[PDB]
């Protein structure tokens, strides 16, 4: 009943950048309201509770503020380890409702993907089945737009894409795109190929490679 | 020091029931008001239920409402969450986790568990087959090259992906799997390396997958093309 709404749903800052995270209630939630942060493998973490009281063992570098509706959650100085996801929820309605979370990344100079595909193997086919794989490696930022053509036809539907999570030490992502066909289908054209649409290249870029063709 | 400690996680089919239950370590239980909460892949955080300090009261999550219950046994210092009529949305991560107690409700959530998997699906336990996602699938030359491990069509909870039994962790790229359609899970693992290094350095990848308990080790090569 009680909607939650955080903003922005990321935020791109530098370690040593103060970062102010926005929670917008439906309605009045009066004092029952706590901010949690999230890391990917990790249990959430509970930072500030009743909007303004820092939990046990939360650097005071975290601060919560605000009233009724409108909630703040400042991080005064990014520590490296303060890259997170961050959600806020509230206590005051009848189900206690979180919002969508923020995510704090790393921003970090433009980087462009090296890209790379890969036909299937001769064991899959053996199997029936065909999985073209495009590789996009170490680009910087997130948004990355892949396009399956075969024999210059734009394919729907029959792709999945896979991210890893902003990498420690050079804070880019990877991004692998698998196109999946029958034997059947995958027989029935020749030129297979994935154009990478990023800031970080001048124009889009296409890998390509022919069936059978080494 | 104070924990939490979930269990009873696993494999459901939809349409059937599932019991989670939470275990304290070190702390009262009985004076406290006890969530759960859960994370399904790649959406956000959410509110199950709760049952008050006093065990009187119970709130639910509006996508549980009805086919949820959740329950408190002092005598068992145990808190359970039953879930029937699980369908395929329900497949999340569970947390336990402890209220503070403030006002008419709570002001936060202090203590959480290591959470427990449930996967609600009907395939059934399949190891993944290996393919090689062999390199240079044009040129060499100069310098790096990427290669990597295709584990497709697995069905478990997770998989484990190794490259030169641990040897190997410089350049790695092991993606997040795809439920895909047909129920089963897959995943490519990649790493970048010297073009030179091709013809001289071995590159295994070791995928190990549990909850078949099934080891593969693929070898990957150059395809050699006459």
């Amino acid at each position: 009943d009680i909607v939650m709404t955080q903003s922005p749903g990321t935020l791109s800052l530098s370690p040593g950048e103060r970062a102010t995270l926005s929670c917008r209630a439906s309605q009045n939630v009066y004092s029952y309201l706590g901010w949690y942060q999230h890391k990917p493998g990790r249990s959430p973490r509970l930072l500030i509770f009743g909007v303004t009281s820092r939990a046990t063992g939360v650097p005071d570098r975290f601060s919560g503020s605000g009233s009724g509706t409108d909630f703040t959650l400042t991080i005064s100085r990014l520590e490296p380890e303060d890259f997170a996801v961050y959600y806020c929820q509230q206590y005051a309605g009848s189900a206690y409702t979180f919002g969508q979370g923020t995510k704090v990344e790393i921003k970090r100079t433009v980087a462009a993907p090296s890209v790379f595909i890969f036909p299937p193997s001769d064991e899959q086919l053996k199997s029936g089945t065909a999985s073209v794989v495009c590789l996009l490696n170490n680009f910087y930022p997130r948004e990355a737009k892949v396009q399956w053509k075969v024999d210059n036809a734009l394919q729907s539907g029959n792709s999945q894409e896979s991210v890893t999570e902003q990498d420690s030490k050079d804070s880019t992502y990877s991004l692998s795109s698998t196109l999946t066909l029958s034997k059947a289908d995958y027989e029935k054209h020749k030129v297979y190929a994935c154009e990478v649409t990023h800031q970080g290249l001048s124009s889009p870029v296409t890998k390509s490679f022919n069936r059978g063709e080494c | 020091e104070v924990q939490l400690v979930e269990s009873g996680g696993g494999v459901v089919q939809p349409g059937r029931s599932l019991r989670l239950s939470c275990a304290a370590s070190g702390f009262s239980f009985s004076s406290y008001g006890m969530h759960w909460v859960r994370q399904a892949p790649g959406k956000g955080l959410e509110w199950v239920a709760v049952i008050w300090y006093d065990g009187s009261k119970t709130y639910y999550g509006d996508s549980v409402k009805g086919r949820f219950t959740i329950s408190k046994d002092n005598s068992k210092k145990m808190v359970n969450l039953q879930m029937d009529s699980l369908g395929v949305e329900d497949t999340a991560f569970y947390y336990c986790a402890r209220g503070i107690a403030g006002g008419w409700a709570f002001w936060g959530i202090d203590l959480w568990g290591q959470g427990t998997l449930v996967t609600v699906s009907s395939a059934s336990t399949k190891g993944p087959s290996v393919f090689p996602l062999a390199p240079s699938s044009k040129s060499t030359s100069g310098g790096t090259a990427a290669l990597g491990c295709l584990v497709k069509d697995y069905f478990p909870e997770p998989v484990t992906v190794s490259w030169n039994s641990g040897a190997l962790t410089s350049g790695v790229h092991t993606f997040p799997a795809v439920l895909q359609s047909s129920g089963l899970y897959s995943l490519s693992s990649v790493v970048t390396v010297p073009s030179s290094s091709l013809g001289t350095q071995t590159y295994i990848c070791n995928v190990n997958h549990k909850p078949s308990n099934t080891k593969v080790d693929k070898k990957v090569e150059p395809k050699s093309c006459a």
